[PDB]
């Protein structure tokens, strides 16, 4: 009884918890039990902008310049890269604005 | 007569940009 | 160039196209050489206003080098030695080191 | 014809009767324990184990010797006082006799080994070492 | 074996702020005095 | 899921930056070493290896340390000007870096290390350990 199927609910959330997990372990897993996440392998070449010195203050920030560099940087040798980011991060690139106002 | 290491230490990579030169 | 009194070495887009522009015409079809390291260094140029100097808007410039008359090479001289060598403090481009090339 | 066994299967010291070193292991997947007895004991010689984790001041450097847990199996029927991995290294055995211990599960970045409480006399006549194995970096 | 369950009667609602990308700025001019 | 490698491939102390160490390496097959340091060096260090006999007072212990002499392969273009076999630690290693070494022929029962003279002072900061592959029995 109890019309609602709990039997196909938990076949499917039990698929998706397991999906949603297996991302955030290929992203950040954490050796033991955990493949290990290529954030956290920091093997791979990191690049941190400078940051800038505001009225002196010598502030952390980033702007277009470094972004599109850090794009076009890529050795096309290597051959075709995609570029992966938050939404948030995407957001701020399109909010980006110069001294005088304009975006 | 073969080395290895163990840390990736690669951390600092500092790029560099042409700032407003003129 | 100066910078806070300070005359240490640079480049600038002017410069490239100062040089580009300067070949004997009635030679013939002369191309160029340069690394990549030069190449994003010139598209990553920005004015006083905070604009790119080439593809204003698109997050990227990529014009088809093949039409500008550009063939890439990677072991190069590099002068951004290991593209970290733009310069406004330490990070000069120690006059003396090749950037780019142009020969028919 | 002895193959260069640095690479493939190296290895560090972990206890040189005098002290602890924490030995990364967190580059590595399987390792395991090799002791060795350089003078007759006095009576069973218990050793403590603990694993470490990444100071937040640097990520190639120990903090703590947390409490690696015991962990049960099959037929585990004689845990511990509620479970802390440690082992002991028995009585009656003669010097040139190397034994061979592990840890089941993997907890944290490196281990270390120290002599328990009161086998620390004992341990002044051990020396224990890690040997790790296969791993890709 | 008593499961509970329980929520709440009255929500509250959430605000939050919208700090945006600042000023254009330059790490570095050419043409400067010390 | 680690294997318990002390079954396979048991580690031996052989230079804990003060003191060698002859282990014995008649059961075993193959064997190999490793160069862990604790601190930065100061300038280049060479180890000097050495090999033992069975001491006739007793079959189960070493003897003297006597030379182990390099044997050269093909394609070499210089000889150790005693030709002599000794290691060499390079300038700038860093102390979260092993390297690893292997002599191509063994002769003896008890393989030792040693600090080439002159060289000493970095020897503390080092130390040498080894590994081995087969039982035999």
């Amino acid at each position: 009884e109890a019309n609602y199927d709990f039997l196909s609910f938990m076949i499917g959330a039990a698929q998706r918890s397991h999906r949603i997990n297996r991302n955030q372990a290929l992203m950040i897993g954490k050796g033991v039990n955990e493949p290990k996440g290529w954030l956290t392998e920091n093997c791979f070449p990191v690049f941190q902008t400078l940051p800038v010195d505001v009225n002196g203050t010598s502030t952390p920030a980033f702007l277009a310049q470094d972004w599109r560099r850090f794009v076009t940087s890529f050795p096309a040798e290597y051959g075709e890269a995609r570029s992966v980011m938050h939404q948030n991060v995407f957001g701020y690139l399109a909010a980006m604005v110069d001294a005088n106002g304009r975006f | 007569m073969d080395c290895r290491n163990l840390c990736g230490a690669a951390a600092p990579s500092r790029l560099v940009q042409p700032g407003c030169f003129i | 160039v100066d910078v806070n009194g300070t005359s240490t070495p640079a480049f600038l887009a002017q410069d490239w196209r100062r040089f580009v522009t300067s070949f004997p015409a009635e030679y013939g079809e002369a191309r160029s050489v340069m690394h990549q390291n030069v190449f994003g260094y010139l598209a990553a140029m920005v004015d006083a206003n905070g604009r790119f100097l080439f593809g204003d808007g698109d997050l990227t410039f990529t014009p088809d080098l093949v039409r500008e008359r550009i063939r890439i090479s990677n072991c190069l001289p590099d002068p951004t030695e290991g593209n970290t060598k733009g310069g406004t403090g330490q990070d000069a481009f120690a006059a003396g080191s090749f950037v780019a090339a142009q020969a028919a | 014809m002895n193959f260069n066994v640095g690479v493939d299967f190296p290895s560090f010291i972990a206890w040189d009767g005098e002290e602890s070193f924490p030995v990364k292991v967190d580059g590595f997947n399987q390792f395991g324990f090799t002791f060795k007895t350089i003078a007759a004991l006095t009576a069973a010689t218990t050793f403590n184990i603990f694993y470490h984790e990444p100071s937040d001041a640097d990520p190639c450097v120990p903090g703590p010797a947390i409490r690696v847990p015991e962990v049960p199996f099959c037929d585990t029927v004689l845990l511990s006082e509620d479970g802390l991995a440690a082992v002991t290294l028995p009585e009656t055995v003669t010097p040139d006799s190397f034994c061979a211990g592990t840890v089941p599960c993997m907890n944290g970045q490196w281990i270390s080994i120290a002599p328990a409480t009161g086998s620390e006399t004992n341990a002044a006549n051990v020396q224990i070492t890690v040997t790790m194995k296969g791993a890709t970096r | 074996m008593v499961k509970l369950n329980c929520r709440p009667l009255c929500q509250a609602p959430t605000a939050s702020r919208l700090v945006s990308p600042p000023c254009f700025i330059c790490r570095g001019v050419a043409p400067s005095a010390p």
